[PDB]
């Protein structure tokens, strides 16, 4: 789950396969700009630690 | 094991030796953008931008 | 800990670009419509709207 | 040698205040700032790239820095990072910085611009460090443990790190209409403008030499400088130019790597 | 606390100190630092320079 220990998932150091479940969500761009705005809920690792 | 075009020469002895960014700055981007995806990536670029 | 990686936008001109679906962890894409950007030169995409 | 800087340009990106409160786009943007090392050393990133002189050459004092594209140089004398207190630099090399800085609840970095200008960037950032162990001192003392942790090297060999570079968008810029009487000039110096004039027939394309349409004002005519000879930078602030990417590489400098604290 | 000085003919510094607790507050519902480059825009009030 997002925002807590878990959020992403690799079976192992050198797995290329990841699971990441982080609610990324895309906003729209304020006018007369070029920034990107984006969300997203902090890191579960740093708040577990 | 890079290639350009239909070329498919080796990483190490690129065929733009030597000053491949002074003989051409723009040729040389552009054969190092095709090559991002190659695992002999970084020998072409140490090859590229090497002379003196 | 996770690590957003955010592209530059490419802003078309007087046109329209289509989403285009990619098998990344957690990945998301949007367009958007009426952008009129601005650099410090000037504001390019000569179309208003 | 080597030098990889040759093909790298400094550029210009938005910063959301300037030191004075307002918005402006300037050469010393602040993109992300990296701190996972233990004992709480710092790396920013430019958008000034620092130890090369204009002149694709290494150098302690020249720092290159873009503006309007044109590369100057200025002194690496009054390069300043800070936060609540007063920050001290390590180490230097590329885009990137390492510092150690006093506890606060930003930062900013500044230099001096061409006329003795200062140029800044200040970004929201909750800096917090905690030292290794069990006890929260300030500083290390004169007899103690010795217990491992982490840090940010000075090295600058293979590290095994990526930093993507694509090739800059054509800049737009209206300095060089000139408007003198029923019709316009384009200046020149080095840069392939493009144009698209909607004054009767097709007038697009690029040039390399002052034009005149002599139909209409400048109020169709755009410039978009097409500089293709060098990468940038891969940056959410500065557009891009191609639909599917044509991206790049080049590795970092001070790679993580352990030492003991006391 | 907050201080002013500036520098006498014979370049000595001429300082006068007084006490204030000066605690800003943002417009708004957060108590941020640094205006964002993403945003609302909330009214506000401020002194301007023009000496009409
Ligand atoms: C130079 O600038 C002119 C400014 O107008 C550009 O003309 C514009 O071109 C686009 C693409 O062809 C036109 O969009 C089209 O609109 C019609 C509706 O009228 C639509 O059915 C098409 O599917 C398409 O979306 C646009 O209308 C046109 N501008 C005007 C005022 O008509 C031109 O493309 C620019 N050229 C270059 C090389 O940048
Ligand atoms: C600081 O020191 C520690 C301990 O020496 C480093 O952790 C260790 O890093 C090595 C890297 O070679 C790890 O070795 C790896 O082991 C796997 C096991 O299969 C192997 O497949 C890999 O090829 C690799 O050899 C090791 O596991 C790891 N942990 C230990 C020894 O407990 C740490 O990386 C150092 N910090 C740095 C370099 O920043």
């Amino acid at each position: 789950q997002p925002g807590r220990f878990g959020d992403i998932q690799s079976r192992t150091v050198e797995s290329n396969d990841l699971y990441a479940n982080t609610a990324l969500k895309l906003a729209r761009p304020s006018p007369g700009m070029v920034h990107v705005p984006y969300t997203q809920t902090p890191s579960g690792f740093k708040y577990w630690l | 094991m890079c290639v350009l075009a239909n070329a498919t020469f080796p990483c190490f002895q690129p065929p733009c030796v030597p000053c491949c960014y002074e003989n051409n700055a723009e040729a040389t981007l552009r054969m190092l953008e095709d090559n991002v995806d190659r695992p002999g990536y970084y020998d072409l670029l140490q090859a590229a931008l090497t002379c003196r | 800990e996770y690590k957003t990686v955010v592209p530059s936008p490419y802003v078309k001109c007087c046109g329209a670009s289509e989403c285009s679906t990619k098998e990344k962890p957690d990945y998301q894409c949007k367009v958007y419509t009426g952008v009129y950007p601005f650099m410090w030169g000037g504001a390019y995409c000569f179309c208003d709207s | 040698h080597f030098n990889v800087y040759k093909a790298t340009r400094p550029y210009i990106a938005y910063c959301a205040d300037c030191g004075a409160g307002h918005s402006c786009h300037s050469p010393v943007a602040i993109e992300a700032v990296r701190s996972e090392a233990t004992d709480g050393m710092l790396k920013i990133q430019f958008s000034a790239q620092i130890g090369i002189d204009k002149s694709d050459n290494h150098d302690y004092t020249k720092i290159r820095y873009a503006d309007g594209h044109a590369i100057e140089n200025a002194v690496r004398s009054s390069l300043k990072v800070a936060t609540s207190g007063d920050c001290f630099v390590h180490g230097t090399m590329g885009h990137f910085i390492l510092a150690k800085c006093p506890p606060g609840e930003f930062l900013q970095v500044s230099i001096q611009d061409t006329r003795n200008a200062v140029r800044a960037c200040r970004i929201q950032y909750h800096h917090d460090p905690q030292p290794v162990g069990r006890e929260k001192f300030t500083i290390r003392p004169h007899y103690g443990k010795e217990i491992p942790c982490t840090t940010y090297q000075q090295t600058t060999a293979k590290t095994v790190e990526e930093i993507d570079m694509h090739m800059p968008p054509d800049t737009p810029d209206r300095t060089l209409l000139s408007q003198q009487s029923g019709n316009v000039k384009i200046t020149v110096g080095g840069k392939k403008v493009k144009y698209n004039c909607t004054c009767g027939t097709g007038n697009v394309g690029t040039t390399n030499s002052d034009m005149t349409i002599n139909t209409c004002l400048i109020e169709q005519c755009h410039v978009s400088v097409t500089d293709h000879k060098k990468w940038q930078f891969n940056s959410p602030f500065v557009p891009r130019a191609d639909e599917p990417a044509r991206k790049g590489k080049v590795h970092i400098p001070f790679p993580l790597d352990n030492i003991t604290c006391r």
